[PDB]
DNA sequence: TTTTTTTTTTTTTCTAATGCGAGCACTGCTAGCAGTGCTCGCATTAGATTT
């Protein structure tokens, strides 16, 4: 003898909830931090993931180990941080004398620009790494923006430093991918025990 | 907005003493009264005690032979449903409440007590189920009507003249869920990748 | 532990569950001591008191049962103040231990507020002495001897904030008046805003209608006249209170916008409405307080008119007594001693009844209870007065005499009912006799009273009376609640009748017109041929009977017999056993409260 | 065109029951 | 659930397979029988013996038939104790074992079988049927018959009643009494070119008649007013003689009840509604149900008030039915959620929050009974203020009803014994509920049926422990099962299901709800049975059973038959059909009958000709005045009358000049509550008329996120507390305490975002802010004298700010305290600084400007009081911002300019998806269903009348 | 075991993409200056499905 239900909103939304209460609470506020930059609450969370929820599981490429947990890829990302952040202090001075000696465009590249890029860079640089947030500047300083705009057969200044910064903002730092995995299978398995129950 | 003057209709047959609400009720579209009605019946204590009787004994039949009995004594003297038809437009106004004054009906045969009807009233108000079927809004009329249905719901369909006013409105998929052109295999890809996109 | 053995009151009625609850949480799991303590303060803050002295808590029965968990404490205050739920007022906790007393966290806070306004906030007012004896004179006539009414307006003109205790029938509403009409007289260019509060709408319009048709008789100019209030409001809607939550209107950061308030019947104001009250009053503001201090006490939990009057018993300091000598012209007797001089020279006892005689025997029974000599109150029934009764009610057919007499009582009533007379005559009439009863249920209550005495107007042609109408011609009805549409109070009677038009409930405004309602038009009501002695406060009834049960219950106690006797206009009957009333004026009402330590410190 | 509704002649009868002494004292 | 299908299963086979248990019980298998055999023949077996351990007798009716059989056949006399004759009456089947017990039985005591045989002739495996609608439907019959003529000892004789085809229905009983058939296949072209083959129909003739309706109000309304005609047309007639039947009465329960009970004195007709699911107590029942799973509930506040609601659970703890509506907001606003305590919490494997659970909600308010909000928390928890007063007594019952939902919750949780079980019912039932005079029979019912459950189970000695969850949904199935058919033949007439082996002859005869699907009902064989696979005659199955019933109507009906069905969906006007049944009787009929006048047409034209004429299609709503035209169709509803007639008159329009005069004293409040909205002035202070809607629901579960309201009310204390500069810490830990914010770092997280967005507005404000006290408005300006008082008038000017967006209604209500505090004289400017640099600036103004703009808007008031006065402060203050010019202080005129701004203004009035309009609203649905460019008109002049010098000195 | 009161409203998305305006470096034309090419910043506007 089974029963049918027609919606299943309410279990799903009361599922999505009991995977926030038992992942997102015990976290430290550092971490806190960067998960209420991406979601607000578990009522945003489920809006992501709801299409995927509904019928058979998709394939995620790239799928995170099985090991890793939040403060993992949290230490990861903020030791790349930290590397770039570095980098950028031991090279805060030869950066200027090398983009002058070198031949590029300073009409795209203007002085006063250059030198408030610098200050905004230094002064994030100095900040403490408790957020994912990067400057735009740094998109300015890289290697790839320096090669785009450069004189036709000039010197283009080049420094292990930019090569860095175009490594980092290859590809954008979140902990999106292995928060949606884990509720894509806690959110699953709960709904399902609990239509069994 | 039938629902809501139904439920001050039935908030007010349920304790008429109260001015307060008695007022509220017949000011209500539904009944039909102008602005002078209303502040005529205000100031002469002999129609509001007229009202009040005809509310009272609303109120035994109410008791006595459920709920439709009621609203049906109540359309009659009244005159609801002749001054609806008469109204342009009132006609899907009339076929609400009829549809309202059944599902009433047939949730206050399973509630005995006659408050818990109103309660229950109250509560679907608050939170109206749009996936219910019964609670689907009725067709208005029976006679010719210009037929707007969706292109998912026409499938197998047919159709003697057939208008597409936005067939050249589209939309860009912003997230990345494609399938693999080898393995033909659901592929999500939680990073924003362009090859994906 | 100790939460085993507190379930166990709750079966014996001796605990109420909040109690239980609100120890078991607060005091957690401390030693049983502080639990225990919790439980006996709760409980006797519920019942009405304020504080729990600890030598209350030295050896009630759960107390005597529970020594042995408890075992043996040198000092019950070092165990208390030990526990986190009890402190000195230092950090937030839910009880306070002060002095040698224990408060709620709430109760203290309210205690202290009342004190220090009726301590440290009131002042001496100063005016012309010639001025104000002139004018008093000329509201006053007779100068040959004492007259309390013309202390008692020299005290409330002298001092900011000042109380006025009196019997029923004592001229309190005349005294205000002239008090009020003295005080518009002598500020003349300055603005007086009058503002008058009582704690019940029915009160409300009684004070109206009263302090409207006084003040309109005493000699005053336009100017005077323009400034007489225009109506009186409850104290609730004084402080605009919300139906559902607590915050008013008019908070501490909100004063009111008054020069001077008049709050009738204080005997009802409680002690959290006290402190609600003072909280929202500006600097500027002469509050005067109105009721009788031996009147029964209020609903909730306190009593501050008993409490403050207490003290008026020493009398007057001896320089006030000089000073009222020098106003009002004539000699004042001076209290003995120094207590608290501003609490003595704030309050002001009316003595005199100009309503019944001494010689009459209503006024002496009233004074024999209020002694609490049960010897005195035989010797008064005894003595060949004719207009106290007394009869014996043990076995039922005393009961029946009793319905038989209370026939007699209601017989004008219904004569003018059967003689289809107007409803003006017909309510006039109907207020010449009540029966006043303290229980509710029973066989001695409103609910079996009205029940039997229906019952023996069915047995002996009076009324016809139909079971399935419920609304048979003659039954009188009184309110249940206020209704502001209709402009009745709540403790409003009225009387079904026919006049032709239909069966509708006839009420007597307080302009003397009479309105008809219609029975579905009516809110909560209830048959009102027996009252209780507490809604049957304010009221007044040529002829009153009261029923006291043959049972003992708390709620017979002293201040309820002499409001039930005190309610009767020219004849009083009793009806009780001759142990019971002696019993029960024996003991007095006590609600155990820090003001006398807090006004004598 | 003219709209009339139908009438009843013959009432109906409710007489015919089954009851029991409890109905009949009541 | 398993042993519950294969107790029925053997059962089953106890009653109509007895060869099968006799070779199982011995151990062999039954040749050429189904796959489940395997692992039924031996469990079978493995039960015989397990009862044989146990002790109890051996005997069952599959052995005992035999010998019972072998006892008469070789008794010389008849044995003591057997009654003199019986009688079989209303019995259509049975099975062959019990007939030849009966045959056996014969010998020694007289059986009389009454046997309604539809059909004269042997139509039992004829040596197809004769007739169609007999061979289709008489599955059930034939069996029953092959048996009674294969009985040795039995004697019979043949009484019938013989039926004169004077109608249409009785020619189609007389069809199926001589076993003939009638209809024409019209084989032969000489055949099929002539109708009068066929029978004439008389077309005054009603006897059978179909009727197509749209849903089941529809349906039930038309049977109403067929059964009146048909007593009007007949004086025999009586109601106990008519009989409606439905495929299932409890769908048709509520629209019977209603259309029956709705008629008038006059037109009234008896009912009485039978097999009916018997519902004696609902609440209590349903009630005890919820409190039997205790153990799995997560005591949702709203879950615990549906057990309150119930009064005899509310009674056991004193708590009454005033206290209630106290107990509902209290719940709501002290913050309980979810969890009885923080043990339930943490079995459920969540992490302990300490907050949102009863016991946070219960030492809140009892803290707030102790301790008054004000002087803070105690233990992380802020004291509730509202219960403070004697009312604070509820909470002690609260709070002692939640003490047993606790224990109870612990000790249902671990599994017993059924001896353990049998003393929980009465224990719980005596401590949650106190009975009374109605509920007693409920209780004892709930008894009795446990008592019962128990003791089949202590009878069949099961050893080992039953969880909860099995008895409970044992009982919730038993109590259902119930059945109350007294008032079949009470004298009313009959509303009842179609149930097999009640054939009773009534004169009228009504069907409903035959759409496929509905009927027949079908109730397929579990799948693993046996004797579905090799049938034979005599086995039972539901399809049979109806189709059986089918005939049986038809056959008892002596007058009038009457059948309905769903032709269209009045929802989506989709297509529905009839039962097979109905078809194929309508095909049969228009097969078999030809109407007068048809003779030359053919077989096929006559008989849809024929088809057609007998289907009636109603209306789709009652008042559609076809109902009303003359005819047979005509119905008896005069309510419908006028609608139908179209004589109603339209509603007038709501805006009606009404008499005002202005007083001579005019509050400032009053103008200041006007002017914050004036169509909602006019319906709430003119003609009194509030529309209050119903209060929110309490929240399913904790705050996760802060908006609206809540985020307003949270922002307004941070904002209040900033601008006096006092510590943000401790309203922090304040609101921590109450349980507002969301739990742990989001909390903190949410709290910097707010302090730094106020802060912002905090410096602003402080930027300009000097102590400043209140002052009194006494005015005089058009003959009307206004008295007010104006809180925090610095000598700067009139300061003001309030953490919202910049909207148009804020700038009036300073606009109005602005005029106010110029006319009354002073020298300084108003300001309001809201959220995001939001900025409402007024420079001074003289006197005489001050009161000229004052009287004005008293004017305006007046006009509201008189008529609604139509000012939109938002739509028209769009369109009043998009015309204004600042620089030359007119307004433009171009038509691209209107366009633009009629755009902005329906912008601003409809709204987005994701923020609601100005037009939605309650009090202006009232004055018009939807927007007329007239009415825009009129508001835009309105409007820019009244907000012209809004924007003109907003600098 | 006894009981009094009071009526009103508050909020509203976010991200993204461009158009113009102001400032600046370069550079070509007749050392400075006008044009030009560019770029960042503030305000304004648009859009968010389907059993
Ligand atoms: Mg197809």
């Amino acid at each position: 003898e089974q029963q049918l239900i027609e919606d299943e909103s309410l279990l799903r939304y009361q599922a999505c909830a009991d995977f926030w209460r038992r992942h997102c609470y015990p976290l430290p506020r550092e971490i806190a931090q960067v998960v209420f930059e991406t979601w607000k609450g578990p009522q945003a969370l489920l809006r992501d993931i709801n299409r995927y929820l509904q019928g058979e599981a998709p394939v995620i490429k790239a799928p995170p180990p099985d090991d890793e947990t939040l403060a993992s890829r949290h230490a990861q990302i903020v030791a790349r941080i930290d590397t770039v952040k570095q980098q950028w202090r031991d090279a805060v001075g030869e950066l200027d004398a090398l983009i002058e000696s070198s031949g590029i465009d300073r009409r795209k590249f203007n002085r006063s620009n250059q030198a408030k890029w610098i200050d905004k860079i230094s002064a994030w640089a100095e900040e403490e790494t408790n957020s994912y947030q990067l400057p735009e500047s740094l998109e300015k300083f890289s290697q790839r923006f320096l090669e785009d705009r450069t004189k036709a057969g000039g010197e283009t200044p080049r420094h292990p430093l930019f090569e860095a910064i175009d490594q980092l903002l290859a590809e954008p730092l979140s902990i999106r991918d292995l928060v949606i995995t884990r509720a894509l299978a806690e959110i699953r398995e709960t709904v399902a025990r609990e239509k069994r129950r | 907005l039938e629902a809501q003057e139904m439920l001050w209709l039935l908030q007010a047959v349920m304790t008429p003493e109260r001015e307060n609400t008695l007022r509220s009720a017949l000011a209500t579209s539904m009944m039909g009264l102008n602005a002078l009605d209303i502040e005529t019946l205000n100031n002469d204590e002999h129609a509001w005690d007229v009202v009040v009787e005809e509310f009272d004994g609303y109120r035994q039949i109410w008791r006595k032979r459920g709920v439709m009995p009621m609203l049906r004594a109540l359309m009659s003297a009244r005159n609801i449903a002749e001054n609806l038809l008469a109204t342009a437009g009132g006609e899907r106004r009339l076929t609400d409440i009829l549809h309202i004054s059944e599902l009433l009906q047939e949730a206050g045969t399973q509630l005995e007590s006659e408050h818990a009807l109103v309660r229950w009233l109250s509560q679907h108000i608050l939170e109206p189920d749009s996936n219910a079927s019964s609670q689907q809004m009725r067709l208005e009329s029976d006679k010719h009507l210009v037929q707007i249905v969706t292109i998912h719901k026409s499938k197998g369909l047919e159709y003697p003249l057939v208008w597409l006013p936005f067939i050249t409105n589209f939309r860009v998929q912003e997230q990345a869920f494609y399938h693999d052109r080898h393995s033909f295999e659901a592929v999500l890809d939680l990073n924003a990748a362009p090859e994906s996109v | 532990k100790l939460q085993k053995q507190l379930l166990e009151a709750v079966e014996h009625k001796q605990l109420r569950p909040l109690d239980v609850q609100f120890a078991l949480t607060v005091a957690g799991d401390e030693h049983p001591a502080v639990t225990l303590a919790a439980a006996l303060l709760s409980h006797d803050a519920g019942e009405g008191h304020v504080c729990l002295p600890l030598s209350r808590l030295e050896n009630h029965p759960l107390l005597a049962t529970c020594v042995s968990e408890i075992g043996e404490l040198q000092n019950w205050e070092e165990c208390l103040l030990a526990s986190q739920a009890v402190s000195r007022g230092d950090e937030p906790t839910p009880m306070i231990l002060c002095g040698d007393r224990l408060y709620l966290n709430r109760m203290w806070c309210n205690e202290r507020t009342v004190a220090r306004f009726f301590n440290e906030v009131n002042h001496a007012i100063e005016v012309d002495e010639a001025l104000l004896a002139q004018t008093l004179d000329k509201l006053f006539p007779v100068s040959d001897e004492i007259n309390w009414q013309k202390v008692a307006a020299a005290v409330a003109l002298t001092r900011r904030i000042s109380v006025i205790s009196g019997g029923p029938g004592t001229g309190k509403t005349t005294t205000v008046a002239k008090l009020l009409a003295a005080l518009i007289q002598m500020a003349d260019g300055e603005r007086c805003r009058i503002r008058l509060a009582a704690p019940t709408g029915k009160a409300a319009a009684r004070l109206t209608e009263s302090l409207g048709k006084a003040l309109r008789q005493l000699p005053l100019t336009d100017e005077q006249k323009k400034r007489i209030p225009e109506d009186a409001s409850t104290l609730h809607r004084l402080l605009g209170a919300q139906p559902g939550s607590q915050r008013l209107r008019h908070h501490a950061g909100n004063p009111l916008h008054l020069d001077v308030l008049v709050v009738d019947e204080a005997s009802m104001i409680d002690l959290p409405m006290m402190s609600r009250l003072i909280d929202a009053l500006p600097d500027h503001a002469r509050v005067i307080f109105l009721g009788d201090r031996d009147q029964l006490a209020s609903v909730e939990a306190g009593a501050v008119l008993g409490d403050i009057c207490a003290y008026a018993n020493a009398g007057f300091t001896a320089e006030r007594a000089r000073q009222l000598s020098r106003l009002t012209g004539t000699h004042v007797p001076a209290g003995t001693g120094t207590e608290a001089a501003s609490l003595r020279d704030s309050l002001c006892l009316l003595q005199k009844s100009y309503r019944f005689g001494s010689d009459s025997g209503i006024g002496q029974l009233a004074a024999a209870i209020n002694r609490g000599d049960k010897t005195a109150v035989k010797t008064v029934f005894q003595q060949d007065f004719t207009d106290i009764e007394k009869r014996l009610l043990q076995s039922g057919e005393d009961y029946i005499a009793m319905l038989e007499e209370a026939l007699a009582g209601y017989g004008r009533y219904l004569d003018l009912l059967q003689a289809r007379a107007e409803p003006d005559l017909i309510i006039q009439a109907f207020n010449e006799y009540q029966l006043l009863c303290a229980l509710r249920e029973g066989p001695f209550g409103v609910a079996g009273l009205n029940e039997r005495i229906e019952q023996f107007m069915q047995q002996k042609r009076k009324i016809h009376r139909h079971p399935h109408s419920r609304w048979y011609e003659g039954r009188p009805v009184m309110i249940a609640r206020n209704d502001s549409a209709l402009g009745l109070f709540n403790g409003d009677i009225g009387i079904a009748l026919d006049r032709g038009q239909g069966t509708r409930v006839w009420f007597a405004m307080p302009d003397g017109n009479i309105k008809s309602v219609q029975p579905s038009r009516l809110p909560e009501h209830e048959t009102t041929w027996a009252m209780t002695v507490h809604k049957s406060q304010g009221s007044e009834f040529d002829h009153a009977a009261l029923i006291l049960p043959s049972q003992r219950t708390p709620v017979v106690t002293r201040e309820l017999v002499y409001t039930a006797v005190t309610r009767a206009r020219r004849r009083l009957s009793l009806y009780a056993d001759e142990r019971i009333l002696s019993a029960a004026i024996a003991t007095r009402t006590e609600r155990r409260s820090g003001l006398a330590a807090l006004f004598s410190s | 065109a003219e709209l009339n509704a139908k009438t009843l002649q013959r009432l109906p009868g409710d007489n015919w029951r089954v009851t029991s002494y409890s109905g009949l004292q009541q | 659930q398993l042993s519950s299908k294969a107790a029925d299963l053997f059962d089953q086979y106890l009653v109509y397979r007895p060869d099968w248990l006799a070779q199982w019980e011995t151990g062999h298998l039954v040749e050429g029988l189904g796959e489940a055999q395997a692992w039924q023949a031996p469990l079978w077996k493995a039960l015989v013996e397990y009862t044989h351990q146990l002790g109890q007798p051996r005997w069952h009716r599959a052995n005992l038939y035999q010998r019972f059989i072998e006892t008469l056949e070789s008794a010389t006399t008849c044995p003591p104790g057997l009654p003199s004759r019986v009688f079989i009456c209303g019995i259509s089947a049975l099975p062959p074992v019990y007939l030849q017990a009966l045959q056996a039985l014969g010998k020694h005591i007289e059986i009389h079988l009454l046997f309604t045989n539809p059909c004269r002739y042997y139509w039992g495996d004829i040596k197809d049927v004769g007739n169609p609608l007999l061979a289709s439907w008489g599955k059930l019959g034939r069996d029953y018959i092959y048996l009674l003529s294969d009985l040795e000892s039995s004697q019979e004789l043949d009484a019938f009643v013989d039926v004169t085809p004077d109608n249409l229905l009785h020619n189609i009983q007389s069809d199926i009494l001589e076993l003939e058939n009638r209809a024409v296949a019209g084989v032969n072209i000489e055949e099929f070119s002539r109708s009068d083959n066929k029978r004439p129909l008389d077309p005054l003739d009603s006897s059978i008649t179909f009727h197509v309706c749209h849903s089941p109000q529809r349906e039930v309304e038309v049977l109403h007013d067929r059964l009146l005609a048909m007593l009007e047309e007949d004086p025999t007639l009586t109601p106990r003689d008519i009989i409606v039947m439905v495929a299932d009465i409890d769908s048709y329960s509520p629209f019977i009840q209603a259309v029956f009970g709705s008629a008038p004195a006059d037109r009234y007709l008896p009912y009485a509604i039978s097999d009916r699911r018997a519902r004696q107590s609902h609440p209590v029942l349903e009630a005890f149900i919820s409190l039997l799973s205790l153990p799995d509930s997560r005591f949702v506040s709203e879950d615990v008030l549906a057990l309150l609601d119930v009064p005899v659970l509310a009674a056991r703890f004193d708590i009454t039915e005033e206290g209630l509506r106290y107990l509902r907001q209290w719940v709501n606003e002290s913050g309980i959620r979810w969890g009885i305590d923080d043990d339930n919490v943490r079995e459920l494997e969540l992490p302990a929050t300490g907050q949102h659970t009863w016991r946070f909600g219960l030492t809140r308010m009892l803290l707030g009974y102790a301790m008054e909000s004000a002087q803070g928390e105690w233990q992380s928890v802020l004291p509730y203020d509202e219960s403070s007063g004697l009312i604070a007594e509820l909470v002690g019952h609260l709070a002692s009803l939640l003490m047993q939902l606790n224990i109870w919750r612990r000790g249902l949780a671990q599994e017993r014994p059924l001896e353990e079980w049998l003393p929980v019912c009465r224990d719980m039932l005596n401590a949650f509920f106190l009975p009374d005079a109605e509920t007693e029979a409920a209780m004892t019912l709930i008894e009795q049926q446990w008592q019962a459950i128990i003791a089949e189970g202590l009878g069949a000695q099961y050893g080992d422990a039953v969880p909860l969850s099995l008895l409970r949904d044992e009982l919730a199935q038993r109590l259902d099962q119930e059945r109350i058919s007294q008032r079949f033949l009470a004298g009313p007439v009959n509303i009842c299901t179609l149930m097999p082996m009640r054939s009773i002859p009534f004169k009228v005869v009504c069907l409903l709800g035959m759409n496929d699907g509905v009927y027949p009902r079908q109730l397929a064989p579990l799948g693993f049975d046996l004797m579905s696979q090799k049938p034979k005659r005599g086995d039972r199955s539901r399809r049979d059973d109806d189709r059986y019933l089918f005939l049986e109507a038809l056959i008892s009906a002596q007058q009038k038959l009457y059948i309905s069905y769903i032709g269209r969906s009045i929802q989506d006007n989709s297509e529905r059909f009839p039962s097979v049944l109905v078809q194929e009787l309508i095909d049969y009929i228009g097969q078999s009958h030809y109407l007068p006048g048809d003779e030359a047409l053919n077989c096929d034209e006559s008989e849809a000709r024929v088809k057609a004429h007998l289907t009636c299609l109603h209306t789709r709503m009652p008042f559609d005045p076809q109902n009303y035209q003359p005819g047979e169709r005509q119905s008896y509803a005069r309510e419908w009358l006028p609608a139908a007639s179209q004589a109603g008159k339209a509603h007038s329009e709501f805006v009606q000049p009404l008499p005002f005069t202005l007083p001579e004293t005019v509050p400032l409040e009053t103008l200041q509550r006007f002017w914050a909205h004036p169509v909602r002035a006019f319906f709430q202070m003119r003609l009194q008329v509030n529309f209050r809607t119903e209060d929110s629901e309490i929240p399913d579960t904790e705050p996760f996120i802060l908006e609206g309201l809540s985020r307003y009310q949270i922002n307004q204390q941070l904002l209040n507390a900033l601008v006096e500069q006092d510590d943000a810490e401790r309203l922090f830990r304040r609101f921590r305490a109450a349980g507002d914010l969301p739990y742990g770092a989001f909390g903190e997280i949410f709290w910097e975002t707010q302090c730094q967005e106020m802060q912002q507005l905090a410096d602003r404000v402080i930027a300009c802010r000097q102590p400043g006290q209140s002052m009194e408005i006494d005015l005089a300006c058009n003959g009307v004298q206004i008295t007010g008082w104006l809180p925090q008038v610095q000598p700067d000017g009139l300061l003001r700010w309030r953490p919202s967006l910049l909207s148009v209604a804020q700038g009036m209500q300073l606009w109005l305290e602005h005029l106010v505090y110029c006319a009354s004289g002073g020298n300084g400017e108003s300001r309001l600084f809201l959220r995001k640099d939001g900025e409402w600036r007024f420079p001074p103004l003289a006197a005489e400007q001050a009161l000229h703009y004052l009287s004005q808007l008293i004017e305006g008031y007046r006009e509201g009081m008189s008529a609604p006065l139509l000012v939109l402060p938002e739509s028209g203050g769009a369109w009043l911002k998009t015309c204004y010019d600042a620089q030359n202080d007119a307004m433009l005129d171009d038509d691209s300019t209107l366009q633009k701004a009629r755009t902005k203004f329906l912008q601003a009035y409809e709204g987005n998806m994701m923020v609601r309009g100005e037009g939605d609203d309650i009090w202006y649905q009232r004055l018009w269903r939807q927007l007329t460019p007239e009415t825009m008109e009129a508001i835009v002049e309105q409007s820019q009348r009244f907000l012209l010098p809004l924007f003109r000195f907003n600098q």
